[PDB]
């Protein structure tokens, strides 16, 4: 005997995103294993969380990786990239580039800076995170007064830097840069604290390698979709 | 007494998670 | 209803309160409204990893200034308001100020003081009440569309307009605006009277409640205090006319974080 | 196997206020947490017993908020305004602004007088509400005869009054005059019983200033939805 | 995930006696008490057992409440009204506007006679039910062979009858008219078996007065609405 | 026995509060 049902508004549609199955077709059906094939990665998280290269510009728009210094002052220096997980830089970075396929984030980001330089040398930087509310700061004296790091160039090649989620909303957007609207925040700087030093036989100029990461605190949620591109 | 306008006997097929909105308090590489 | 009492403001209506290293004092209270029911812990913001400037003696006290002068004049509903943070905002702000526009963010609740001391053939009656999403501005702005002065501290009073359609603004009409405000509900606030009759000063207390347990200082204003009046100072010939109203707050507990290098900019 | 179904004759209708839900579309999504906001009202009801302010008028219509009074003889006085959760006086109160997103009311409602005046002041009145039967009372005299309570003007600056729900109907309609019907009731009013008195110093005249609640009695229950304005 | 059904014939129809519920609209809606008001009834049945009047006619088609009688020989007598719950008589009656409502009846019927002459008066009445099969009696002789009770006119003011179910069929039709066609059954007659007698200084001519119901074994079963009428 | 014309096995999805009419007998501010 027939169980009556109430036809629903809806009725005919479909949803993209609806969590739930639909019909087979092709049964009882089994897959060729696997077994032997290590190397699945189940989340992605885990993926962003691996530098991967953040491209410092010079005339020809032939940006290159490498924050390259010397012999002496800045400037208001060595670079500037902002903290806009959207940015020049940080995108086509994986952290970033996974980013985006998310429209929220959370947690403390990470700067890694490898130096390159002939090992006769020695150097000494200060590094910033510097958090809107007044300007881009315009001297290392402006910019100090934030979270930083004095890095003594020695053995130890590479320094891990990781600037902080200092955000009002627990949450932040990935980055739609409808503009510049309020939520995003960050600018990080670094300027040499004493020159970059080094005796006769070697070089002035020294290039140091950039590599960008999501921390131990880095969450995006809110899977979306982007922004068609096409590259060059 | 419940929810608000939601009375069903049946309440809810997909999964809380899934109808409204969770809800909340404040691999290697190898060397 | 409170202890036995007057022509002279007595026992049960003498209060008074310390903070910092500033007391205070009032010989005519009739309470203290701690509005909503819950202060404000120095519950660090959960959305930082900043491990801010706490527990600091010197801006958890009493700042005091004048707001402005009541008199016979004056109309029902007429309104002057108070935004805070923005107003304990610098120079007249002491070091709540300072370490204020060093950081980001801040995290505070108020304790709000207004005194208005008059004489026992004076009518009148104050309607003092703390509301956060509010309004300020004083103006419709120059030449280019969107809206005068918000951080201003409104310099003289104004106009209860026979009709919200809260000050809409770009040359128009027809309807009202998401700045309304029904001065007739005006009493849903947490609020407190001030009767020269019963009153000679106003006690009121309020937590933290914005969008974020933090907010940023330079673009919102929380809470506006409203110091406007809803039964007129009638006096006779004789008596002091001059009613002088004065205000003093207190930060309760504010919890600063996200440090960096002294803002810049107020006209 | 397919279970079968008799389909029900409405089959596709959409139901405003269906109780039951519908499909999601994005799952799995946490949302930002509160935590640190107090002040959440779940009952609108606690809402409607906090005054906000009834305008009493004067030619401009230009209503103000004081009954307003003095040195002697009413009149058929210093005011009345009837009970009928529709007035011209209620409405715009909350209690009054949310009985009416409501068809029906029950319980006592209280209203409640603060005087104004000078401190070396004193007056006395007679307060009432006098149920439909016969008519408006024209004379203290006449008015009297109904729940009252003379009002001693001291030290005690407020009086609360409560106007009962003397009702045959368990309930009233919030109000919606398409004519005066029948269920509804009221008229309160106010006169000196003795006038408003003064010494020398001190003003004639003095502002008492109105403002209606909804007891610990009160009752609004059937939503709906008024009657669009746009005000002013 | 969506389980398969099979979609039944009917799929779009509306049933008007249809044994189950739909969809709300005004839910967690609370009605308003009754308490204090007796007499509900929640039988139809215990209703058409209440007599309420078989109109009796007199040229000008005046029909009116008596069977009336005086001092001596009938006729064929006093009255005559068959049973065929669809009558001319009992039809304005409840029982008879109660039986209609529905499609068949069973059980007994009971007919109350209530005498209204003088008290000084004195008569003696023979009557009876004579079913179906020969024809309707011409002589009281003739009618006595049924089931009668000869009723002593005294103190005691009113008699009760009861016509039974002299039925073949365990029910019968409540009445439609479409000929008259071998279910209905019944006349119950009455005439004096001893003249009406009277003394000096009392009426000749006394009126009667006549009332339906149906006993302590009356069934009426089959929802039905008849017959549009709009009266006179 | 049962309510009227109404005899379905599965007797109201929604809650009774939800079909017929319930039936019926007769946070601060602070200081």
């Amino acid at each position: 005997s027939p169980i009556p049902v109430t036809v629903r508004e809806h009725k005919g549609c479909f949803y993209s995103t609806n969590p739930d199955t639909t019909v087979p077709i092709y049964g009882k059906t089994i897959s060729t294993p696997s077994d032997y094939m290590c190397g699945e990665f189940s989340d992605l998280l885990e993926l962003c969380k691996l530098p991967t290269f953040l491209g410092n510009p010079n005339t020809n728009n032939k940006r290159y990786p490498y924050f390259s210094a010397t012999n002496s002052v800045p400037a208001t220096s060595m670079v500037d990239y902002q903290v806009a997980l959207s940015c020049s830089c940080m995108a086509n970075s994986m952290l970033a580039a996974v980013a985006r396929n998310f429209n929220q984030y959370r947690g403390s980001l990470n700067f890694l800076f490898v130096f390159t330089g002939a090992a006769m040398v020695k150097g000494k930087f200060l590094i910033a995170y510097t958090p809107p509310g007044a300007g881009k700061p315009t001297t290392r004296d402006q910019a100090m007064q934030s979270t930083y790091a004095i890095w003594d160039l020695g053995l130890n090649s590479s320094f891990n830097f990781t600037a902080p989620f200092i955000s009002p909303t627990h949450y932040r957007q990935t980055s739609y840069t409808s503009p510049t609207i309020t939520s995003v925040d960050g600018w990080v700087t670094v300027w040499q604290l004493t020159p970059l030093t080094y005796p006769s036989g070697t070089p002035t100029n020294s290039d140091i390698l950039t590599l960008v990461s999501a921390g131990d605190d880095f969450t995006l949620r809110m899977p979306i979709s982007p922004t068609k591109w096409v590259p060059q | 007494n419940e929810s608000g306008n939601e009375g069903v006997i049946i309440n809810n097929f997909y999964s809380n998670q899934y109808q409204n909105s969770i809800d909340l308090s404040a691999l290697s590489n190898l060397l | 209803d409170q202890n036995t009492e007057e022509m002279e403001n007595l026992s049960d209506r003498v209060a008074s309160d310390k903070a910092g290293n500033s007391a205070t004092n009032t010989q005519s209270t009739v309470g203290r409204l701690c509005g909503y029911g819950k202060s404000h812990h120095g519950e660090h913001p959960a959305s930082c990893a900043d491990t801010a400037t706490d527990k600091v003696l010197a801006a958890e006290r009493y700042y005091t200034i004048d707001l402005a002068s009541w008199t016979t004049s004056q109309e029902a509903f007429s309104h002057i308001r108070i935004p805070l943070p923005h107003v304990l905002a610098g120079e007249d702000g002491g070091v709540f100020g300072a370490t204020l526009r060093r950081h980001y963010l801040c995290k505070t609740g108020w304790r709000v003081q207004v005194q208005c001391n008059a004489s026992q053939f004076h009518a009148g009656s104050l309607l003092v009440f703390m509301a956060p999403e509010f309004y300020t501005g004083k103006g419709t702005k120059t030449g280019t569309m969107e809206p005068s002065d918000p951080f201003t501290m409104d310099t003289e009073w104004r106009s209860p307009q026979g009709a919200p359609t809260g000050y809409r603004y770009d040359s128009r009409t027809g309807f009202f605006a998401t700045n309304h405000q029904n001065q007739w509900q005006w009493t849903v606030y947490p609020h407190q009277i001030l009767n020269l009759r019963t009153n000679t000063t106003v006690d009121l207390e309020v937590p933290y409640v914005n969008v974020a347990p933090s907010s940023s200082w330079t673009q919102h204003a929380n809470w506006t205090l409203v110091v406007a009046v809803l039964s007129p100072l009638q006096y006779a010939t004789g008596s002091s006319p001059d009613v002088q109203i004065t205000a003093s707050l207190q930060p309760v507990n504010p919890v600063f974080n996200g440090l960096r290098h002294e803002t810049v900019i107020a006209q």
